DNA sequence: CCGAGCAGCGTACTTGTGAGCGGATA
DNA sequence: TATCCGCTCACAATGCCACACGCGCTGCTCGGCCG
């Protein structure tokens, strides 16, 4: 089966392997995170209920006062989206909380609070976002790129290399909270381990431990193990175990029970191991060197005496053994240290640290903490508390303790979002053993320790952010607030809550207003992932090792998509298949593979499972019934490629694409060409400017029919039917009686957007593409938006291509186009400016819109209408007044009948200043629109009557339409209700019955139907009354505009600019280049048959630019052409229907294996004459990215026409006529015209306007500026000679205010000669070093 | 542009730059370490001439 | 003074401050207060409080650093004081006397110009006519036609047509300077005739661009005028291109022809065994020239012709001596533009990249520099009408796969096995088991390499009285790739045959090559880990550009503090020079 | 209206290099 | 008391161009005020 819209232009497929899994929602990101946002959550998830559960309630001071939180509601949205965009709103909702507030009496530490108050209360108002994931704060559409950071959790970093310059590796446990203080236990280059927070100054990890209630005979027992030396009778006898005696040499004789064991000198193997293991031996003669180098563990006191002899943290000498052994204590408890088995790192930690208690520990970190302020141990123990172990400034999230347990081997998943003692001893126990080499280091540049946030999370923590204010205000209020003050609306501010939103989604490093030039652009816009920000590497400060590419990022982050230029790398584009996981990270579909079947099942596999399982590839040849055509297949194991069996297989790709993303999966051959082209034609498809006709791509990728869709671009039908009313503007749908609602239903009405100005100035604009009675489906496409051509995305055009050089006009980068594209209207665009005029509210009187502009030409005003605005469609060229601003200046209070007596009689409008705006010098264009807004108590002008009575009438339209429809409903119906007096009906109620309701015979049940249906009558027209009027007085209600203005006057330019000798042009395979210049017909090559060539390339650029695709896609395109000339011979000649079906099955039907399989049998033979039609001009082809078609399936496409089979066709020159040897390739390619046209680039000033603040010439293109000389031309001249040239160009041409006036009174009457003067700039800085203490002074 | 004019301090203020230039002069001037200038300009503590 | 720190009345409630005002404000309100306070007999902790807040504000507004405390709105850095004013990036020492904008300049693309000789390049006509408006306000006052300067003004702005001759005198022989926008040497910057060319874009001699290292992918020069005599004579005798020929760094010529023109000759230069006119006999280049242009032998073709070739002697003497020589057609049509000092041998090979370079070197050493400018132009003119004429083009039947390729591979992947095999079964280590597939898999890769390489340049056979004759391969890519003209070795080593080995996120080479080639369909994981490979030579040149900026800075820095002013100072000291043969031969 | 006090709270760390100031052990 | 070494602080990081958008100790109270 097939949609209507692939019945009326089906595209030609090729590709083997047939997909498992259809392609998923294009913006399923941001609106499945949007969703996740605002909804009744329970159990306090993510959105807003999470910060409603973890910040209410809140009780003051012990004042037995609480606000409690019951449930939360959206407001109905305030405006239409429309009308959003229009008016410049926010598209917001409001948030009606109801809150709780119970309050009781003093003294009662749980007594049973009273006079409970639930009030529902407005608290600020959050932006939504549309059907297309995108947010319209003010006019514009911004959006919110997805941002990548490290996931909250633990880290091992491994510093090596430039490290303290002492070539040892140092291991570094970070510890990194998802919103809180860091922590990080970091090494020196010697044994001294040391813990800091926050880049503070480096503090041993002992005294950090011992502040959290312990002890140095803990810390020692719970970090090292326990080693037992005896007081014997003699000997000084020691517990032996056979494994701790392990690579260490035997220093005395290893004797016991009367068996000589190991020599002195000799090394216990695994096989002495197990010898004195089958003895089961504990105490050995061990001498007193041995012990005289250990060191004691606990302290040993006393008891004779009560004082300690031996303490913690001391090599034991001969005085400190004596002692011990005269004293009487026998059971020794020391530590063991063995470099390869146990480094010693907590005896020389414990021994640097200076104290030794819990209290004066605290003193000390707080006093690390906060410098000076000692506290009487009220504050340190308290901050040190506070900023790790309470939940107000320490946030680790779910993925933080999820990441914290997986990181440390422990089952469980979850915890607390607190820090603990012992999670603090287990990650030191881990740095321990990563240092001794226990362990593998976690690399930061894996997308498992690297998380990814959308627009929800940063939502919800500007949310918290403000709600933290909002508690301290309401706390700070409530502090003294008693019982029975007012109820809790006042208690909370609006403010910061409604500012901090705001200047989240409006001024951050992120919130940015989306390219609205390309429907392809818009999707890889809102599919991008950022590591800016907050929270994120700055661009100036990264290194090398983030820019590159993980092995890890197979199907998850797309390797062939970034910007060119600082960001690379850092900014990525998310795959077509890739979803967000729970936790935050990303996923990726496979298909379970069981030992014999592959299954068709889809499993979202995580980045952290990767190295678990084994990946198949997805072009791996296969048979039948899920089976390999070869035993052994490629696989990766862990991060990497390798060869495996069909058995060890576990898991197989879903498909040929899932690792491309969805911008660079539109390049057809994408596996014929190198990663650089590739790259450079991702970012310059994105780039792409739809033209006036878009013509629909001939080597297409499928994909073309999935990003027209799923944009927001294009009218997409929501309910199928029959279109009813078409329009060149709007499009009705009378929806079909099996998806109709039962009950009070009617018509889709479809506005289309004409032409308006965009976020890039381009002209977007929607065009229908169906015609009346067509039926269509639900979900099919209604009327072509902008670059879209029957549901299907059409960025540029197709032309003839050759690959030539000719005589040098394709010298190195230069396309050579010919005059017929610029004939016909193919590369020409459309750009809407926007020049706003503002009429503030200033003294002297406020400023006025009026057209009585006085010493101006009366042609000037010719222009304006009766108000002081230009018609709509009217031409302007040079700086010409456009709307009447002006501004009084003199004496106040104009009386009106002098006023008015000033445009008869008298005097002029003095108090004006001329402050009326103008266009820019050099832009031209027709003027397609104006937008008015006034203040709030302003009168407002006609040409806003004008338009609002215009959109009024679009409206009453519209509820006209909807009135009629349902009034011929409800006639109809009492029709068939007074049918049982049909006699009288047909006599009397004809023509009159439409206006003539009233009528009555046989009451008992004629009199109830007939008064009910006067009911719903009477009913439905208050309701459209209603609906009208609301609909007015939401389009007549004035706009707030500006702190002291009156009203804004907006206006839309609308210049069409063609093809011409300047413009940026490329491909898709990274072949950009300058249009060199425009060459008659009679110039450009053609071929023996008399169609002349388009484009000619540079054919030189291919070797070593490495894209050979492009050249298979222009084959390609020729074998299109082909077909569709056939077509043509098909179409021009009348032919019977029964050839066109054979010849398109044939087309078809290629010998390529393809999935596609079409049936022209199933066909009315009548639709089969309008694909026809739509197939003249060429026949779409799709491939694959990875699947595409080989060679072989292009030479038999042309064969198929008449073609030759190399592709490579004689052409003849223009110039000369005679025959080019060596046969030159031509087919059709597929362009694009770049952003980069030459009217905004070419910009040159002679004189013009002078800074301030220095006298140097003014800058940039908008406003009359010329270039600026680089400190580095400045070299350059200094390379040459030119001493006269240098000074002209930056004393007097630049600097000197009094040298250039003279240098142009002397070129205006031909004196060429300049004069050094001396420099203000040189004087300026004179004067400021004169002003300060260092002075100067000019010597002779 | 060009012309200018002048505060009248009643109290005359030593230069900054003299001070915090790392090292500065009026500290190897004077042969006193910053520290000690820098509590006797801020007035906490005096000096003998 | 107020001007430096101007109050212009901004429109609306928002106005245009500056912020050493208020700290001005802040000093004079704690002056005043000071005189105040010592007038009324204050105590003493009040005067000193009064006298600390003084000093405060002072070294305050004298410079805005602190240890940790900053006060700003909201760029995280704190006001700038004037002396933060004459430091920094953006201070007076950096922004407003290294770098300064000028006026009469403009700036658009770049376009190619195929016609135009090198000492002149285009010029857009509006930009022209912005460009010189004094001037043609002068040559109208000099004239009858303008009387005042607003109606010559007037007159511009109406663009009429007694106007365009008037540009045409005035852009005759006043030279505009071109500027690329990294100037990396004095290259960057050049003196050009002007050409009034209809459009919108600058059009540049397409040679010229190789000292710019300026692509035409949408690089924007700008244009800038002398506007004084000093000057204008100045860039007509130093800064104009054809007084710049040699680079600064090396004595080789900056003129070298770029890939069309080589392509073009190249072309021209080699001759096949068998083709129309072969074995005849012509009398002179003129004569090569009409044969060719009346179709009746083809453009390359064995023949044996007289030409007459000039000698310099010990003098300034130029013999002249007839020979009969035995080259291709192409070679003596193009004799025709080798001025008389040079020999024929430099032109009969197949005039690769260095071998027209080399002839370029020989002419400007030979004949000096006044016809070696002229002598390249009719190259590049000549080079692009033979291209184009030529009809070169690559297909994607051009590049011809080796048959054997899928048998090397087999052995490969076989030896591969067994070596896997060895190392489950326990002989080798894994170490060794790499270090022996790195270079297993590099010999398969050079094998197969070489295989293409010997395939390339055969295949091209015809009947030359006789049954198969090799000769050198005609084929486009090959001429291509040979000839030097853009692509290298191994670029189309990779292109046609294996790409090879491919690097790691560590640095090192995989164990697994890509055994497929451009020609081919790639594999999903081999593009994975070619990309993976390209990314980072990608990022380099963007994070090396600055770098390479800082250092030329540095550079400039350290130098530019001398310039040449002795003859010569009568001293014998100087260094053995020799030539470096450490570690290899030479 | 201007200046001083009163107040809840108000106000770069990424990597590399050079310089100054202790600083601990012989 | 010297001297190699460690802690602390100061200074660097667009080299150029083009376009677009936008404001983080002030609020409150008590001595002195010439057109
Ligand atoms: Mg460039
Ligand atoms: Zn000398």
């Amino acid at each position: 089966v097939y949609s209507y819209t692939e019945k009326k232009r089906i595209r030609k497929d090729f590709g083997k392997r047939p997909q498992v899994l259809d392609v998923p929602y294009l913006l399923s990101i941001q609106l499945d995170s949007f969703q996740k946002f605002i909804e009744q959550d329970p159990e306090g998830q993510y959105g807003l209920e999470a910060a409603f559960r973890s910040v209410f309630p809140i009780q003051s001071y012990s004042g037995n006062s609480e606000l409690q939180y019951v449930s939360y509601r959206l407001g109905e949205p305030v405006f239409d989206v429309q009308e959003c965009q229009i008016r410049g709103v926010t598209y917001s909702a409001p948030l009606r909380v109801k809150l709780r507030l119970v309050i009781y009496e003093r003294e009662a530490p749980e007594g049973t609070v009273k006079d409970i108050k639930e009030q529902e209360v407005y608290m600020g108002e959050i932006p939504l976002m549309t059907d297309n994931g995108t947010f319209v704060i003010n006019g514009t559409e911004r959006v919110i790129v997805s941002q990548l950071h490290r996931s909250p959790g633990v880290f091992f970093d491994s510093d090596k290399g430039k490290t303290h310059s002492s070539g040892k590796v140092l291991y570094n446990a970070r510890i990194i909270p998802y919103r809180g203080s860091w922590l990080d236990f970091e090494f020196d280059p010697k044994d001294n381990l040391f813990v800091r927070i926050d880049r503070r100054r480096k503090l041993p990890a002992t005294i950090i431990l011992r502040a959290l209630n312990y002890t140095t005979e803990q810390i020692l027992d719970l970090f090292f193990e326990k080693v037992i030396f005896e007081i014997r009778d003699n000997k000084l006898q020691m517990e032996l175990v056979p494994e701790r005696l392990r690579g260490e040499t035997a220093s005395f004789d290893i004797e016991a029970n009367g068996k000589v064991y190991v020599e002195k000198g000799r090394r216990i193997t695994a096989r002495h191991i197990r010898q004195l293991e089958k003895d089961d031996v504990k105490l050995i003669e061990v001498p007193v060197e041995y012990i005289a180098g250990k060191v004691v563990a606990k302290d040993y006191i006393d008891e004779s005496t009560g004082e300690l002899i031996c303490a913690a943290n001391m090599e034991l000498s001969l005085d400190l053994l004596a002692k011990l052994s005269q004293s009487g204590h026998k059971r020794i408890e020391t530590l063991f240290t063995n470099d390869l088995d146990h480094g010693p790192y907590i005896s020389e930690t414990l021994r640097v640290d200076p104290t030794n208690d819990r209290l004066s520990a605290l003193v000390e970190i707080y006093r690390m903490m906060r410098p000076g302020e000692p506290p009487t141990r009220e504050a340190a123990e308290s901050l040190f508390e506070n900023l790790f172990f309470s939940e107000d400034r320490y946030d680790l999230s779910a993925v933080g303790r999820m990441k914290f347990n997986r990181s440390l081997l422990r089952e469980e998943i979850e915890g607390s979002g607190i820090l603990s003692k012992d999670d603090i001893i287990d990650v030191m126990k881990k740095l321990i053993d990563i240092r001794n080499g226990k362990g593998e280091v976690d690399d930061i540049d894996h997308l498992g320790n690297r998380r990814i946030r959308s627009v929800g999370e940063m939502a919800e923590n500007q949310f918290r952010v403000g709600l933290v204010r909002v508690e301290r205000a309401v706390k700070e209020r409530l502090s003294l607030g008693d019982l029975d003050t007012l109820m809790p609306q006042d208690m909370i501010n609006a403010k910061p809550i409604s500012a901090a939103v705001k200047e989240f989604f409006g001024s951050s490093q992120l919130s940015q207003f989306m390219d609205q030039n390309n429907p392809l652009s818009e999707i890889t816009h809102k599919r991008r992932i950022s590591a800016l920000g907050p929270g994120g590497l700055t661009r100036e400060r990264a290194g090398f090792e983030v820019r590159d590419v993980h092995p890890t990022h197979y199907g998850r982050v797309c390797p062939i998509e970034t910007p060119e230029g600082p960001n690379i790398g850092l900014i990525n584009s998310l795959s077509v298949y890739a979803q967000t996981n729970e936790y935050g990270f990303l996923e990726t579909p496979y298909r379970k593979v069981t030992d014999g079947v592959v299954t068709d099942e889809i499993h979202y596999l995580s980045a952290i499972e990767e190295g678990n399982y084994v990946i198949a590839q997805a072009n791996s040849n296969l048979d039948e019934e899920g089976h390999f055509v070869e035993d052994l297949v490629t696989c990766r194991s862990k991060g990497e490629s390798s060869l495996f069996s069909r058995d060890q297989v576990d898991y197989m790709d879903v498909s040929t694409q899932q690792v491309v993303s969805v911008g660079a999966s539109l390049i057809p051959f994408l596996e014929h060409d190198d990663a650089n082209r590739a790259l450079m034609g991702a970012n310059m498809q994105r780039q792409a400017v739809p033209t006036l006709r878009a013509d629909k791509p001939l080597v297409g990728t499928g994909m073309e029919r999935a990003v027209a869709v799923d944009s927001g671009v294009t009218a997409v039908a929501k309910r199928g039917g029959v279109v009813q009313y078409v329009d060149a503007s709007r499009i009705v749908i009378k929806v079909n009686e099996d998806e109709m609602y039962p009950g009070e239903a009617g018509i889709d009405i479809y506005n289309l957007t004409k032409y308006t100005r965009s976020n890039q100035n381009t002209c977007i604009n929607q065009m229908p593409c169906v015609s009346l009675g067509e039926p269509v489906e639900r979900g099919d496409v209604l009327a072509d938006g902008p670059s879209t051509d029957l549901g299907e995305l059409a960025l540029g055009q197709n032309m003839r291509v050759a690959f030539m050089p000719w005589n040098g006009y394709n010298f190195e980068d230069s396309i050579l186009v010919s005059e017929r594209v610029v004939q016909e209207d193919r590369f020409t665009t459309i750009h809407i400016q926007e020049l706003a005029c503002v009429s503030r509210d200033t003294k002297l009187g406020p400023e006025e819109i009026t057209a009585d502009i006085p010493n101006v030409g009366e042609a000037a005003l010719s222009k304006l209408d009766e108000s002081g605005i230009v018609y709509i469609g009217a031409e302007v060229t040079g700086g010409d007044i456009l709307v009447g601003k002006v501004t009084p200046k003199g004496e106040t209070q104009l009386t009106p009948e002098e006023k008015l007596l000033r445009a008869i009689f008298g005097e002029k409008a003095s108090d004006v200043k001329d402050s009326s705006l103008r266009v820019p010098n050099g832009v031209s264009g027709t003027v397609i629109d104006v937008q008015v807004f006034t203040r709030d108590g302003v009168e407002k002008d006609k040409r806003a009557l004008e338009i609002e009575e215009m959109q009024l009438k679009q409206a009453k339209k519209d509820l006209s339409e909807e009135l009629q429809i349902l009034e011929a409903g409800l006639f109809s119906r009492i029709r068939a209700v007074l049918v049982a007096g049909g006699v009288e009906a047909e006599k009397l109620d004809k023509l009159p019955r439409d206006r003539w309701l009233e009528l009555g015979l046989t009451d008992e049940e004629k009199q109830n139907q007939l008064e009910q249906l006067a009911e719903q009558y009477d009913e439905l027209k208050h309701e459209f009354e209603k609906k009208l009027e609301a609909k007015r007085r939401k389009i007549t209600q004035g706009d707030d505009l500006a702190p002291g203005v009156l009203k804004i006057v907006k206006v839309y330019l609308a210049v069409k600019r063609r093809i011409q000798p300047g413009d940026k042009m490329a491909g898709r395979h990274g072949n950009k280049g300058v249009i060199s210049k425009i060459n008659p017909i009679e110039d450009m090559p053609y071929d023996e048959n008399g169609t002349p060539v388009d484009i000619v390339l540079n054919p030189l650029g291919v070797p070593s630019r490495m894209n050979i695709g492009q050249i298979l896609e222009t084959h390609l395109g020729m074998a299109a052409k082909g077909i569709g000339d056939k077509i043509n011979a098909m179409l021009k000649q009348q032919q019977e229907v029964a050839k066109l079906r054979e010849f398109i099955q044939r087309a078809y039907d290629l010998g390529a294996d393809v999935r596609q399989k079409v049936d022209l049998s199933t066909f009315s033979d009548e639709e089969v004459m309008r694909l026809a039609e739509n197939l003249r001009k060429g026949m779409p082809i799709a491939t694959p990215v990875f699947d595409g078609a080989k060679e072989a399936e292009i030479k038999e496409l042309l064969k198929l026409g008449d073609l030759p089979t190399s592709g490579q066709i004689r052409l003849y020159d223009g110039r000369t006529g005679e025959q080019f040897e060596r046969p030159v390739t031509v087919g059709y390619m597929y362009m694009l015209k770049l952003n980069h046209l030459v009217d905004d680039k070419m910009h040159a000033r002679s004189t013009g306007s002078y800074s301030l603040v220095t006298q140097q010439p003014l800058g940039g293109k908008a406003q009359f500026g010329g270039q600026r000389f680089g400190e580095m031309e400045v070299w350059a001249l200094e390379a040459y000679g030119a001493a006269y040239t240098l000074q002209e160009m930056l004393t007097v041409k630049s600097d000197d205010v009094n040298g250039r006036t003279k240098m142009y009174k002397n070129i205006v009457d031909g004196n060429h000669q300049m004069e050094p003067g001396m420099p203000e700039s040189f004087n300026v800085l004179l004067k400021e070093i004169r002003s300060l203490g260092i002075n100067i002074e000019l010597e002779d | 542009r060009e012309r200018m004019g002048h505060i009248e301090l009643a109290s005359p203020t030593a230069h900054i730059w003299f001070l915090k230039s790392l090292p500065s002069r009026i500290g190897l001037l004077l042969d006193m370490p910053l520290r000690d200038i820098e509590r006797v300009l801020y007035f906490e503590s005096y000096v003998v001439i | 003074p107020p001007d430096l720190r101007p109050l212009v009345p901004l429109d609306g409630g928002r106005f245009a401050t500056s912020d050493l005002n208020d700290l001005y404000r802040r000093v004079i309100n704690r002056n005043n207060r000071l005189k105040r306070l010592l007038d009324l007999a204050a105590p003493d902790i009040i005067v000193r409080n009064e006298k600390r807040m003084l000093q405060e504000a002072v070294d305050a507004l004298l410079d805005n650093g602190r240890r940790g405390r900053a006060i700003t709105g909201s760029n995280k850095r704190p006001l700038k004081s004037l002396a933060d004013m004459i430091k920094g990036k953006q201070g007076r020492f950096r922004q407003n006397l290294l770098g300064k904008r000028v006026d009469y300049s403009g700036r658009s693309v770049i376009t190619v110009g195929p016609y135009l000789r090198l000492h002149q390049c285009g010029l857009p006509k509006k930009m022209a006519l912005e460009l010189f408006k004094p001037f043609i306000y002068g040559k109208l006052e000099l004239r009858g036609l303008a009387t005042t300067i607003k109606a010559a003004k007037k007159m511009v702005e109406r663009e009429e047509a007694v106007v365009w001759d008037i540009l045409d005198e005035v852009i005759r022989e006043h030279p505009v300077l071109l500027n690329r926008a990294p100037t990396l040497h004095r290259l960057g910057i050049q003196a050009f005739e002007p050409v009034l060319i209809e459009g919108k874009a600058i059009q540049l001699h397409p040679l010229v661009c190789a000292a710019y290292n300026a692509d035409f992918d949408g690089d924007q020069m700008a244009v800038h005028v002398p506007l004084t005599l000093e000057a204008q004579l100045e860039a007509r005798a130093l800064m104009m291109s054809t007084n710049n020929i040699l680079s600064p760094a090396n004595g080789e010529p900056i003129i070298v022809p770029s890939q069309d023109v080589v392509l073009g000759l190249y072309y021209m230069t080699r001759d096949c065994v068998n083709a129309k006119g072969e074995g005849m006999v012509l009398t002179g280049p003129k004569e090569a020239e009409r044969l060719y242009r009346s179709g009746l032998a083809s453009l390359h073709a064995r023949v044996k012709v007289r030409i007459t070739e000039y000698e310099k002697d010990a003098n300034g003497e130029l013999v002249a001596k007839t020979s009969l020589k035995d080259t291709t057609v192409g070679r003596a049509i193009l004799w025709m533009i080798v001025p008389k000092g040079l020999p024929y041998s430099i032109v009969n090979q197949a005039l690769g990249k260095k071998a027209i370079s080399k002839m370029l070197n020989t002419c400007y050493r030979i004949l000096g520099l006044k016809p070696t400018v002229i002598f390249a132009d009719q190259i590049m003119y000549t080079g692009f009408a033979y291209a184009a004429r030529s009809g070169a083009s690559v297909g994607i039947d051009d590049m011809v796969i080796p048959e054997k390729k899928h048998e090397i591979i087999s052995e490969a992947e076989a030896e591969v096995a067994e070596i896997q095999e060895q190392f489950q079964s326990g002989l080798v280590t894994a170490g060794e088991r790499y270090n022996k597939v790195i270079d297993i898999w590099a010999a398969a890769n050079d094998r197969v390499s070489k295989a293409m390489m010997d395939n390339l340049q055969t295949e091209t056979v015809i009947n030359r009285d006789g049954q198969e004759e090799k000769q050198v391969s005609f084929n486009s890519i090959y001429m291509m790739a040979d000839s030097g003209a853009r692509g290298s070795a191994a670029q189309i080593r990779q292109l046609a045959g294996m790409r090879g080995l491919m690097a790691k996120p560590d640095g090192s080479i995989i164990e697994t090559p890509i055994t497929a080639n451009f020609r081919e369909g790639l594999n999903v994981l081999q593009y994975f880990i070619s990309t993976h490979g390209a990314r980072k030579g990608l990022a380099d040149t963007a994070l090396k550009t600055a770098n390479s900026g800082y250092l030329t800075r540095r550079l400039v820095d350290v130098a530019q503090d001398l310039v040449v002013t002795e003859d010569d100072c009568g001293t014998h000291e100087g260094i053995m020079m020799t030539p470096v043969i450490e570690g290899g031969d030479v």
